């Protein structure tokens, strides 16, 4: 079971994308862009960083994507995360 | 002359790896032909000695025989992989260093880690005029001149890689221009290019395969001297034979988590002796007679290496070899710990070990 | 930033590469710390969002035990993790790793024996059987051999390689040797 | 012949019982779990047979007091002063034994090769006890293993996309029970036949 | 095999609807959409 386990976790991080959940297929399309994707457009890395920044800046200075972030993390709302798109999917028709 | 030894030395070197592979097999069929024979050994009686007693009477003869063409097949192939694969682990070892000295600057601007045996070896292979001799490509010299010339110093960089811009220069110009006769011994003397010769002599001999027929080589010499050493030969067939390396890979694919069991079952059973040695002292008699007091579990060595010997072989435990707990104040504690012995240690542990091989295998 | 944010919404503007190329060096100095994410934007879009990204934060992420920490999370949210219940489990690793991180940085600011001697046995190994050539005795040998005989030819190939053969023992037993001492 | 010679000798009738295993399929899936690996077993055997072997080889050269095997202390009954004595005790005894060989030849106390033999006992256990049975143990198991997932195997890509034709069962089953339509009339095996 | 069983179980469940047989990625598509259409639209005790 553990090993299985072990298994279980590197087919699923190595088949689709830990945020989003988009299939690799899709962001293989074009080469080399599934970790493209998931090391530039969706990282864990970053996504913790963001939040750490946005703690760490004060209110007023706040941008509007980081009020409206800021609003929905003291909200406890997580619509914000992506799901199921992405910006390719988004501009499929003007990046390609 | 010249010409026509070094054709028949070709000759002979090509012959040599061409059947590399045909007297590996039969060095493993003149070592079961030997230890066949051995198998016969028999003991006569200070001075002891072994006989050979048959009754077709001819096989030692035959055995010395067998002995002396063992030894000659060995020798000839540390020949055949000397000449066959030994070009390609050189070609690997000159790629890599090639890539590590062009792209990473493994020796310009990084060095080392001083724990890289084989780069603290591959320093001096860039000295070496001949860098890439069999890698194809003579071409990457230039190329890092080219690289890191503009930072690190001309000068020092070409040093570093061993080439000179002034005989460069000066062979582009006319230059000092004469051949020389092949039959001329100070030719070939001069030619030999000791630097090169003795890195790849390292790295050779750092090469694990030719050491594995080194040792082989080794015994069979000794197995000369002492006939039985013929036996450690057949230790051969795991890599003789693809399915049985399959059977060895099953149990060696989690070596060391094996190793790690059996250390985690040698701290139980210390602690084992631990309580044991506290408590429960007197059942440790393994005198049958009952007059002589031959204790088990008086020094604390003695008791944990029988706990490690007795207790771990019996099936049981260690309750089948000491003495019953019965009619005593001890009682319950003492077969509560042989219970838990007899199911940690023997159940579960030896389970553990069955389990690795068997998901392994899977 | 602003150039990396007109860069990917300008993908097909060879005015603006000409311009990245030409400050390369700044994109190559901020690489490590501009920091992009996707987010579902207010209007109904996807965005882009840069920020700046401390190296000292780069740093205390990439220590071990924060790797570990995260490899365990991952195990645990693929494992048992439900899809509601997954981007919250996500927020609240990040606040403890977060809050682990700078109680790190906060307490934080303010066999090279043996190898010598297995180098050294093999240059002094080595350099034993090199001795012939540079002793050149072997052209003695030719003086005597000059009649070329096939007999003393093959022997003479053979002893080349049992001569190594012998240099590996003595490099092997000199090994044994020095790594004894090396112990005791 | 085996009943022929049963005539002759009524015993030649049990072997006759080796039929039970063609004539259930049962039993001949629980004959096919061991002979799947009928090689890797036999040469599983004659691995351990070359490690009792050179067990044999060491205790023929060191170990030789500790194999006297006579009750009576009068009568000098050695075993290993042959080799071929010495190996087949190996092979027999030795291997048969829970423990191993030491359960059965000499205790080591009070003797100056003392650890070395212990060594060798305890080497002898670990390996030829402990491991190579349990390799023949697991050939077994994951051989039961490969015959129940081969059985799923087939089930998945049956349920999951048509024999003939090659399609997958999700754009038959976007039209209502379209795929077991398919596979049942439009491309049948039957049929073809 | 009893745990096997056990983690097809769960596979399916989790990978295609129960009543329709619809996969989970094409409802997913939306945010939610594939335990949105489990609950509200194709729902067991609901059918009960
Ligand atoms: N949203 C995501 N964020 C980060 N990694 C993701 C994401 N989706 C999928 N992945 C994958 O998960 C893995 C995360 O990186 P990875 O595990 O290689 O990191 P590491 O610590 O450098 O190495 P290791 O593989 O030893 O853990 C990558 O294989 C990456 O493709
Ligand atoms: N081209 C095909 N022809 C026939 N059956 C097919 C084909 N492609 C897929 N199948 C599937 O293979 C199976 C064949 O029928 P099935 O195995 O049920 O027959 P049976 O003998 O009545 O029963 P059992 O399931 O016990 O073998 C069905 O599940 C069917 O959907
Ligand atoms: N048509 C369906 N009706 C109901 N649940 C469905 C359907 N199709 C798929 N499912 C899935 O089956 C599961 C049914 O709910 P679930 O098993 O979580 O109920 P529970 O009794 O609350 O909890 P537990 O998971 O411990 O059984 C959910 O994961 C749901 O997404
Ligand atoms: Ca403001
Ligand atoms: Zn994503
Ligand atoms: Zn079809
Ligand atoms: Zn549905």
């Amino acid at each position: 079971e553990l090993r299985d386990q072990q298994e279980q976790v590197k087919e699923d991080m190595e088949t689709k994308c830990f945020i989003c959940g988009i299939g690799n297929d899709y962001f293989d399309t074009v080469p080399h862009g599934f970790e493209t994707h998931t090391l530039q457009e969706h990282n864990l890395a970053n996504y913790l960083f963001f939040l750490m920044y946005l703690i760490n800046k004060d209110e007023t200075e706040h941008t509007g994507q980081e009020s409206y972030v800021w609003k929905m993390y003291q909200e406890r709302c997580w619509e914000f995360f992506p799901a199921g798109d992405c910006f390719r999917k988004q501009y499929e028709d003007q990046l390609n | 002359f010249w010409k026509k030894i070094i054709a028949y030395q070709q000759k002979l070197l090509n012959y040599f790896a061409r059947n590399f592979y045909n007297m590996r097999m039969l060095a493993l069929f003149v070592a079961f032909a030997i230890n066949f024979i051995l198998l016969f050994y028999k003991v006569s009686t200070i001075a002891v000695h072994y006989v050979l007693e048959e009754s077709s009477g001819y096989m030692e003869p035959t055995l010395r025989i067998l002995a002396i063409l063992h030894t000659v097949i060995s020798f000839f192939c540390i020949i055949g992989y000397y000449c066959l694969k030994v070009p390609l682990v050189i070609f690997k070892r000159e790629k890599e260093v090639a890539r590590k000295l062009e792209f990473d600057g493994l020796y310009i601007t990084e060095q080392p880690s001083e724990d890289d045996i084989k780069g603290q070896w591959d320093r001096l292979v860039i000295n070496t005029q001949s860098f890439p001799n069999n890698y194809w490509d003579k071409f990457v010299k230039r190329k890092v001149m080219d690289k890191y010339g503009e930072f690190y110093g001309r000068d020092r960089i070409s040093e570093l890689l061993g080439m000179d811009k002034a005989a460069l220069d000066f062979s582009d110009a006319r230059e000092k221009k004469k051949p020389k006769k092949d039959s001329s011994l100070s030719a070939v003397l001069n030619s030999i290019d000791v630097k090169y010769q003795m890195w790849k002599l390292g790295v050779v001999f750092t090469d694990n395969s030719f050491l594995y027929l080194a040792w082989y080589m080794t015994m069979s010499v000794l197995g000369h001297y002492n006939n039985f050493f013929f036996a450690a030969h057949l230790l051969d067939i795991a890599m003789g034979f693809k399915t049985l390396r399959t059977i060895l890979s099953s149990v060696t694919h989690n070596g060391k988590q094996l190793v790690l069991t059996v250390g985690l079952l040698a701290v139980v059973v210390y602690l084992y002796t631990v309580v044991a040695f506290n408590f429960f002292r007197k059942f440790y008699n393994k005198s049958e007679d009952g007059d002589t007091p031959d204790m088990k579990c008086d020094d604390m060595l003695t008791c944990y290496m029988f706990h490690m010997y007795v207790g771990v072989r019996a099936g049981g435990g260690i309750g089948d070899e000491i003495e019953d707990p019965a009619g005593d104040e001890y009682e319950i504690y003492r077969i509560i710990f042989d219970i838990t012995f007899f199911f940690f240690v023997i159940v579960i542990l030896l389970a553990i070990i069955q389990g690795l091989i068997i998901d392994a295998f899977g | 930033v602003l150039l990396t944010n007109l860069s990917e919404h300008m993908p097909n503007d060879t005015r603006l590469q000409t311009f990245l190329e030409l400050a390369e060096s700044v994109l190559n100095y901020f690489q490590p710390f501009l920091g992009r994410i996707e987010i579902m934007g207010s209007a109904k879009r996807i965005e882009r969002v840069y920020f700046e990204i401390s190296e000292s934060s780069r740093t205390q992420w990439e220590k071990p035990q924060v790797k570990e920490s995260k490899r365990q999370f991952i195990f645990d949210v693929v494992n048992e993790g439900g899809e509601k219940e997954k981007m919250e489990l996500f927020v609240n690793f990040c606040e403890d790793t977060i809050f682990e991180m700078q109680l790190a940085a906060q307490i934080s600011e303010s066999s090279i024996l043996t190898v010598r001697s297995a180098l050294f046995a093999l240059r002094y190994n080595i350099l034993t059987l090199m001795r012939m050539l540079s002793l050149k005795s072997l052209k003695k040998q030719m003086k005597k051999v000059k009649k070329m005989t096939v007999k003393d030819m093959v022997t003479a190939f053979f002893s080349s390689y049992w001569s190594i053969f012998m240099t590996l023992l003595h490099f092997v037993a000199s090994v044994f040797r020095g790594f004894f001492r090396i112990i005791c | 012949t085996m009943s022929v010679l049963g005539h002759y000798n009524n015993f030649f009738f049990a072997a006759h019982l080796l039929d039970i295993a063609m004539g259930f399929k049962t039993l001949r899936t629980i004959l096919s779990s061991v002979t799947h690996n009928g090689k890797q077993l036999v040469l599983t055997v004659g691995l351990l047979a070359v490690v009792v072997y050179l067990y044999t080889v060491v205790a023929f050269n060191f170990f030789r007091k500790f194999y006297n095997k006579s009750e009576d202390g009068d009568t000098p009954d050695m075993k290993c002063d042959d080799m071929l004595t010495c190996y087949m005790f190996h092979m027999y005894v030795g291997v048969r034994a829970g423990g191993g060989i030491g359960d059965e030849i000499e205790d080591p106390a009070g003797d100056e090769y003392e650890i070395y033999r212990i060594i060798f006992d305890i080497t002898f256990f670990f390996f030829v006890i402990v491991i190579l049975l349990a390799i023949i143990q697991g050939l077994i198991i994951d051989a039961f293993g490969e015959l129940r997932d081969q059985q799923e195997q087939v089930k998945e890509d049956m349920e999951t996309k048509c024999f003939i034709c090659g399609i997958g069962n999700d754009y038959f089953d976007t039209v209502p029970h379209g795929f077991e339509t398919h596979t049942l009339q439009e491309h049948n095996l039957a049929n073809y036949l």
